[PDB]
């Protein structure tokens, strides 16, 4: 029912609600919109915040769970990341909880 | 310092010390040289000398300009790259620049070799 965003070492998580088991999700090739699919047979936006966008059904709804969907990875951004050489690593005493 | 990347999130770009007090950077028109314009300590003075510092895009020192007058303020290649406007202290200079063209001459042929926008 509930999707939980979060953004780097921040201290809270935004457990956000949905319709529908959410079974697949995937970001917009900028990264601006969470893509979801639903076992109800719609596929719904959300942007990066996690306000909900656009909605789609399946016509049939139900009967066609939408068990994987992905975004085209062909677009600018691709190289994006491609350019590291960073030689060492973060390290840490013991493993902690994140909160609500 | 300065710093010269391949794209806006390259995470391992070249890395430069200048040691100098910069005032702006300019690349020439055809990306093959930027420009650094500053002022240095001067070497037995509480004094400061305005420079001009050209580099590769790799970071490789091509060489330094010194101009006269209390600061240089602002830097500007013009569009065929063979002069460079310097604003100095109410003047602007114009250094000529001789470009260290890929060429040669060979029996009678020139050769020489240019970048395209295209390939």
């Amino acid at each position: 029912s509930d999707f939980g965003l979060w953004s780097p070492e921040q201290k809270s998580v935004s457990k956000h609600k949905s319709s529908s088991k959410i079974i697949c999700c995937s970001w917009t090739n900028d990264g601006q919109y969470l893509a979801l699919g639903m076992f109800n047979g719609i596929i719904s936006i959300r942007n990066k915040n996690g306000e909900e966008k656009v909605k789609i059904e399946r016509p049939g709804g139900s009967l066609s769970p939408i068990w994987s969907i992905c975004w085209n990875p062909s677009s600018r951004w691709e190289s994006f990341w491609m350019n590291r050489e960073n030689e060492d690593a973060e390290d840490v005493i013991v493993n902690r909880y994140i909160q609500e | 310092r300065c710093q010269i990347m391949r794209h806006e999130n390259d995470q391992n770009p070249v890395l430069i010390d200048t040691g100098m007090y910069v005032v702006g950077i300019q690349w020439n028109h055809m990306g093959s040289v930027l420009a650094v314009a500053g002022f240095q300590k001067a070497a037995m003075q509480d004094k400061d000398v305005n420079i001009v510092q050209f580099y590769t895009p790799f970071g490789e020192h091509l060489g330094t300009l010194k101009v006269p007058g209390k600061e240089i303020s602002a830097l500007s290649w013009e569009g065929g790259g063979l002069k460079i406007a310097l604003a100095v202290d109410s003047f602007i200079y114009f250094a000529n620049i001789r470009p260290n063209y890929k060429w040669g001459y060979c029996s009678n042929t020139v050769v020489y070799a240019y970048t395209r926008p295209d390939r």
